[PDB]
């Protein structure tokens, strides 16, 4: 619905997000950013690092973890690009919630933290960043992804 | 058929060109576009006498 | 009639005569510009084709020779009965092996 | 785009209009042209033939070499309907080429290209597509086990 | 052709041109899907969960986008073989258990290879795309 | 002493026996069948190519190589330079193997025995022996 | 389509295949050949032998296994004779793919192996064997039969 | 095109196919002649000595055959430039003194290039033939 | 066959699909391939690039070198519509190459060939003819005053 | 301390200023105009390239080389090995000339002065100074 | 033909050449430039000065020589403007070759020199000068003018 993550909010978010991926090695940037966010999350809340054992987080420069950072960054990209279509966005976010439910140990507090980390990083990388719109929208996105968590 | 007027690349005077449609493929699983094969012919009066310049093309 | 070499393996082939050039000094072998028109509709697609080709008619042999336009050795040869001229047999032959691999019965439309 | 039986029959048939004589003159001329093309496009390969005197292209040694090639290709094409024998001869030719260091698969792709460039100049109604599809088959067998 | 270091670079660049600008991305995806289902309509039953009966449904849009995202990771890592292997293993796991004939993968390939030149419209190489798709698909199958 | 008319004749008859692909293979195989029948002492040299089994692919490919080389030399009979070069090339291919130089006479023997079966004309034995010898001489040291 | 297993390819394959079955005890030959192929496959890839437990492969001279060798050889004969009619061939091969799908444990690698074994045997029994055509066609046939396999 | 080493080889082979089998050779010759005289009928006066008025006369047959023999030497020696130069000089001497306009040589060329594909009927290259004829004719003229 | 204005505009346009990034990965890969080709065809030249650790080719030193080349070529192409500046930079690059003994004109012809072999593999619609006609211009200026 | 987000930002803004060929030349020239305007003590170093005349071809070619090298280093900011190698290569190109190490601070000054005129975004001065210094540090002994 | 003095080459040459003649006293500039070129040619190759005796080169500020500088500059202007039409250009250049043939003592080396001088001057006066295109085209122009010279 309107006001909280409105149409213009979504337009701002998409327009500003688009700035990052200018060149042909966007994969490099996505991996770097994802690695940053994730390792920072593992530092802030140490109990989290164990949850990424299957993607080899202990070797963040490694293949598996890089591919995984691409996974999250592409999910984030997808969800941002899907903000035009609320129903499709809702469906995709729902699938993500399902996926994070099947990983026991993942908690809502982790999502609160990663929200903080995310906004902090975006303030740096993005030259133009409307915090009101971004936070308005990501409250709902991250909210929906963490909505099916047991804890 | 039409007249080609050059103003770059080649230094030709005005001359006839023909686009000759030779074939089309239209996949029933992708009708959004028709794949065309054609012959491009050009009547060039290059060196006192006439000469045809043609080539096979696709798009 | 039979066919095991043509690209489209069509039901029917239309041969359209577009022009005829007869050298006054060599009238026994007129040159024709013809188009070979094929229209084949399979499941995956519908294909239509109109292949411009050069031909010679031999009065000596009552025979039309259509030189191939595509990148296969496949030429069309129409043998006339000698008396009909509204029907010929069109054999498709490899320009090289001389192998006869397709035959169509053509009628004047 | 494999090498069909039709392609092989085609090549076998057209083959007697490209060289093929009781005299070697056409073989020398045409094969010679093939190599002029090859060396023009991959000049590094020209060094591999000093043993046969490429520097003196009118020498008996180089001529005899060209004839050896032409006849080798003849042998290959003649064996198109005897796949077992073709396989053995293909292996033989391959080892003969392994003994020569510096001969690569890239050079073989190159010579395929030059053949395809030369043959249609010496005979009309030469099926280029067929030639390509079949040469790929011959060369890929000769030139495997060579540096890529 | 085969998936060289070079032709991988080519495919990677062209995929950048086709996918990276989230405008018509869901439409690109859906075009691919209409083509696929047009070739092998029996495959729609595999996608009941995600509304394969209606490719305009939000659930199926979400789906097709998930797909293109995975494929994007795969293409993006053609020059990073460790990561490529990782993503391919992941996709393989996501696909094992599902009875998917080679048939359907050929349908997917043909779909992609018809929508791609329609998208780019210009400079593209169907042979490089054929090779690299074959590599990725082989990775997903096993 | 393999003169113009000699080499011309040999060229022609060779074209008769080898120029037709439908009986080139029979020709090669029968040449070998005869050679090994009348001089089995020779078979040892061909262990590399299953000389004990001429109906095998190994030996078939061999006989094919033979006839090809023989074709080359017969065809270079008029180009003295390229001839000498080709014959020394054949030499290099035979010198490594301890080959009794009178085995070449036997080879010629089998060749002359098998040839008329594939010739629509009468075998010119003089021309053939003269040219064959101007070849073998060069193959031998 | 043409080039890969062309019309002439199919003609060659059929003509050469016809040579084997000259006399009245063609059944004996089919059983012998099938038994050879299958047991050789079981030797090359030992995990395969278990898959033929229901046809009594442990007694290859036995009734059930003989009848089974007739089954495969007749399927092969049928598919070769059907190469004139691509659509019918495709339908028959599809039925075979269905049948091999219902046997869990059957894998594509097995078909690759049996292809090798098949061509090796045919080189021996057939006096005239055009490997290019045979391999061209059987790539497609065995391909289609193994097309519905899980592994 | 131009008279390459290669296209010379092509022309040479095709000429073998057309001329070398003395069956319809005098008829081939005479066809060429009927075409030539049809184009430039005023040229018949140059051939009074050899009965140009009646191309079926034995004297004119003998003539046309002499011609085709010369042309045969010329074609046969396209790959032997010394010999070619020799024969061309010889023909040139045989033709000097006779007032022959380029006109007539173009007639001859056109005649040859129409009878040739009628003879071969199949695989022939009019461009190669054009080039090599031009070379030979230039040789005969000077 | 000179280097036309069209050729230069062409090259300038296609150029941003061959490497060109805020990251050096593509430059390293492609230039690296160019040199693999060069050394494959003219192995004697491989000895010159040690200082840069040619021998260990994952050495920051060799990478940085490849990037130096790529960027040098970039600089050249960007100066195609500033002939005076192009001339000065061409001279500069030339002297930089004169300081290195053992660098010949032949090696330059070689690298032209390898560029022409590599570029069409990494981008479609790459005008090869234009590239050749312009490279000849660049190299013939860089490599004059060197030894054949 | 030129971290991931720092070098990412600098990479982006650099792409803005240098990635467009239509204003790359103006950018270089204006950088130099500013540098020489505010620190004419520096001009002596560039006699080899007509530093007294920045509108000359010599100096233009120079500025082009500069921006190119700066592009290389900014682009290698994430590859530590190749970075160090490139920066030591730059070092070799500067150590021979008696260059006051605090001239690099002035260079950065001119760069930061000219940059926002070619940036559609707001200049991240922190990121730029940090990365520029991790470069200059390596260039200097 | 293309490549050497191509269409775009000619466009560049014309566009850049147009810059010189902006104002109403273009005659003054043409005379100055022609006088410069010619006297420089007479200095570089002293045997040349005698050839301009009939146009009073010894008084380069004089009437006759000024009118003559206008002659050459206008011929140059004409030939540049005629580069659109290769046949007409060829005809005009041919007329020029005829005219320079009728002046014995004029040699091809003089044209080589004047080419050098011309390009050197144009580099200065023109602010935008594509040397590749200019040299490409003038090689052909000056080539054709000097084509009928005895020496
Ligand atoms: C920033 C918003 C987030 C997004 C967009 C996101 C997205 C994703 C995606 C796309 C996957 C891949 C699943 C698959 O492909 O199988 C994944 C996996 C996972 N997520 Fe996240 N996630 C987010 C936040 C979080 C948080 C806060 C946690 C708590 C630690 C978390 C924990 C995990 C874990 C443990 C996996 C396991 C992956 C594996 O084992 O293969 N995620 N996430
Ligand atoms: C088109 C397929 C080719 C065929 C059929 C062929 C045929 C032959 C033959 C018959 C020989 C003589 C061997 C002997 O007499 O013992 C030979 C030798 C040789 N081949 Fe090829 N060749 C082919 C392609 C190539 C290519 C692409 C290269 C790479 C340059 C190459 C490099 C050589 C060399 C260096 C020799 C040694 C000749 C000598 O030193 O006497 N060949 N080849
Ligand atoms: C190489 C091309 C392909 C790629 C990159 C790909 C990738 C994917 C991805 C990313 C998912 C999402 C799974 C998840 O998020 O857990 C998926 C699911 C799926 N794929 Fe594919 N796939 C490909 C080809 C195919 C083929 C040809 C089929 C056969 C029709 C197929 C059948 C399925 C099915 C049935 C699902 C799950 C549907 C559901 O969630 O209900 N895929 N695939
Ligand atoms: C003038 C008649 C002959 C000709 C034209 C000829 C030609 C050839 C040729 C072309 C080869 C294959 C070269 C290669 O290995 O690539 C060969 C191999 C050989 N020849 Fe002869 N040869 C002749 C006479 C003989 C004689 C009389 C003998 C003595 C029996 C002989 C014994 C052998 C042997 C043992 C080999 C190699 C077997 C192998 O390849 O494993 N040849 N010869
Ligand atoms: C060479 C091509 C092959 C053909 C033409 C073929 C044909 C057949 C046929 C006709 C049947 C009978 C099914 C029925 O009537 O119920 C069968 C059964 C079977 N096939 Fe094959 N097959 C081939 C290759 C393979 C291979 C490579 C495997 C891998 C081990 C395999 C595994 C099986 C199994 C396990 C059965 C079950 C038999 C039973 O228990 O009744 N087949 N095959
Ligand atoms: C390249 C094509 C031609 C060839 C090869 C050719 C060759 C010959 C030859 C072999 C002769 C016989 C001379 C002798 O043995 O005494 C001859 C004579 C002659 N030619 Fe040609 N010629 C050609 C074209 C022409 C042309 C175009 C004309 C002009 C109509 C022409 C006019 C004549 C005449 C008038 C004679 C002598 C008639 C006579 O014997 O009384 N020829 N030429
Ligand atoms: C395609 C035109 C070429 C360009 C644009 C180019 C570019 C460069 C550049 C930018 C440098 C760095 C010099 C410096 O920064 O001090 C360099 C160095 C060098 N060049 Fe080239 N190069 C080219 C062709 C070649 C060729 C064909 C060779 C012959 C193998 C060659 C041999 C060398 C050597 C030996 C060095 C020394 C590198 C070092 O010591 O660090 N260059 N080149
Ligand atoms: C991190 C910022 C800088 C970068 C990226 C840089 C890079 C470069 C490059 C690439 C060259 C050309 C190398 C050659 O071919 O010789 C160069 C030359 C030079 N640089 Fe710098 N430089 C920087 C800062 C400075 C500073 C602060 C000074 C002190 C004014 C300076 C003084 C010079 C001089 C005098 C030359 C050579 C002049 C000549 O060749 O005639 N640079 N620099
Ligand atoms: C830069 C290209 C040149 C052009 C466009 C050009 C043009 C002209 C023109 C238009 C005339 C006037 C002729 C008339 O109207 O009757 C002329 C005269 C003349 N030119 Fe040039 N010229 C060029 C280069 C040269 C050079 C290199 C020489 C060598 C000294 C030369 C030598 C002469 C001489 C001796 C005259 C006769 C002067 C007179 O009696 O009026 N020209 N030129
Ligand atoms: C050609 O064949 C199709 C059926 O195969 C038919 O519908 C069409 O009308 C035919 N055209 C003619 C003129 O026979
Ligand atoms: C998040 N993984
Ligand atoms: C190959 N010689
Ligand atoms: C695919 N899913
Ligand atoms: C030889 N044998
Ligand atoms: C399966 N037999
Ligand atoms: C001609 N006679
Ligand atoms: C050169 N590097
Ligand atoms: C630095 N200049
Ligand atoms: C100059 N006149
Ligand atoms: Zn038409």
């Amino acid at each position: 619905h309107q006001f909280c993550c409105s149409a213009e909010d979504r337009n701002i978010v998409q327009k500003q997000w688009s700035v990052l991926w200018g060149d042909t090695e966007s994969s490099k940037v996505k991996i770097a950013f994802g690695r940053l966010i994730l390792t920072k999350l593992a530092k802030e809340i140490p109990e989290v690092k164990e949850l990424f054992n299957k993607v080899d987080i202990d070797n963040p420069e490694g293949g598996p973890f890089s591919a995984h950072c691409l996974r999250i960054l592409n999910a984030l990209d997808m969800s941002i690009n899907l903000m035009d279509d609320p129903e499709a966005l809702d469906s995709a976010l729902d699938h993500l919630a399902d996926q994070h439910h099947d990983r026991p140990g993942v908690k809502k507090a982790h999502f609160k933290k990663i929200a903080e980390i995310l906004h902090t990083g975006l303030q740096q990388v993005l030259d133009d960043y409307n915090a009101l719109s971004w936070k308005s929208c990501f409250k709902g996105i991250l909210g929906k992804i963490a909505s099916k968590l047991q804890g | 058929s039409g007249t080609s007027h050059w103003h770059d690349c080649l230094l030709r005077s005005d001359h006839v060109t023909r686009v000759v449609i030779k074939g089309t493929i239209r996949r029933n699983y992708f009708k959004s576009r028709i794949w065309v094969r054609a012959q491009i012919e050009s009547d060039l009066i290059h060196d006192g006498k006439k000469e045809l310049s043609d080539f096979d093309s696709k798009g | 009639v039979f066919d095991h070499c043509t690209k489209r393996r069509p039901e029917n082939i239309t041969l359209s005569v577009e022009s005829i050039s007869v050298a006054a000094f060599f009238p026994g072998f007129p040159k024709l510009h013809v188009h070979v028109n094929i229209h084949k509709e399979t499941d995956e697609d519908e294909v239509e084709v109109s292949l411009p080709s050069d031909a010679i008619y031999s009065f000596a042999e009552d025979k039309l020779i259509v030189y191939p336009s595509e990148d296969d050795g496949l030429g069309l040869v129409g043998q006339f009965d000698g008396y009909n001229f509204d029907r010929f047999v069109g054999d498709i032959i490899h320009e090289a092996s001389k192998e006869h691999c397709a035959r169509f019965i053509f009628h004047r439309k | 785009d494999c090498c069909s039986a039709e392609d092989r029959r085609e090549i076998q048939h057209i083959w007697d209009t490209v060289w093929s004589s009781s005299f070697t003159d056409r073989k020398v001329a045409i094969a010679g042209a093939v190599f002029k093309d090859l060396f023009h496009h991959y000049p590094s390969a020209k060094g591999l033939f000093e043993r046969v005197k490429v520097a003196e292209p009118d020498s008996g040694e180089y001529h005899s070499h060209l004839v050896r090639v032409a006849n080798g290709l003849d042998l290959l094409i003649n064996l198109f309907q005897d796949t077992q024998v073709l396989d053995k001869q293909l292996a033989h030719l391959a080892e003969q080429h392994i003994l020569r260091k510096g001969v690569t698969q890239q050079f073989f792709k190159g010579i395929g290209e030059s053949f395809a460039r030369v043959f249609p100049q010496v005979s009309s109604c030469f099926n280029l597509e067929a030639w390509n599809r079949c040469f790929h088959t011959l060369a890929d067998r000769i030139s495997r086990d060579l540096p890529h | 052709s085969e998936c060289d270091v070079l032709t991988r670079l080519k495919v990677k660049a062209q995929w950048r041109r086709a996918y990276s600008h989230g405008h018509n991305r869901e439409d690109f995806a859906q075009a691919i899907w209409r083509a696929l289902f047009a070739q092998v309509p029996d495959s729609r039953t595999l996608f009941k969960r995600v509304h394969g009966h209606d490719t305009t449904s939000p659930e199926f849009q979400a789906h097709a986008l998930r797909v293109l995202a995975g494929f994007d990771i795969a293409i993006s890592t053609l020059d990073q073989p460790d990561a490529l292997k990782a993503e391919l293993d992941h996709l393989e796991k996501q696909h094992e258990g599902r009875h998917i004939p080679d048939n359907y993968f050929d349908a997917f390939k043909t779909a992609l290879l018809h929508v791609l030149p329609a998208q780019l419209g210009r400079c593209w190489d169907k042979d490089a795309w054929s090779a690299c798709f074959d590599h990725i698909a082989h990775g997903i199958k096993g | 002493d393999c003169s113009i008319l000699e080499l011309l004749k040999v060229k022609n008859q060779w074209r008769e026996a080898f120029g037709e692909g439908h009986h080139r293979v029979q020709f090669g195989l029968e040449l070998w069948k005869r050679f090994f029948d009348t001089h089995p002492e020779v078979k040892g040299l061909f262990k590399g190519v299953n000389g004990d089994n001429i109906y095998s692919p190994e030996f078939a490919a061999h006989a094919e190589r033979v006839l090809s080389g023989l074709d080359m030399t017969i065809g270079l009979l008029d180009d003295t330079n390229a001839f000498k070069a080709q014959v020394t090339h054949l030499h290099s291919q035979h010198v490594e193997r301890s080959i009794n130089p009178e085995f070449y006479e036997h080879f010629l023997g089998a060749l002359l025995h098998v040839l008329p079966k594939y010739l629509g004309t009468k075998l010119d034995q003089d021309a053939w022996t003269k040219c064959f010898h101007t070849i073998a001489d060069g193959i031998k040291g």
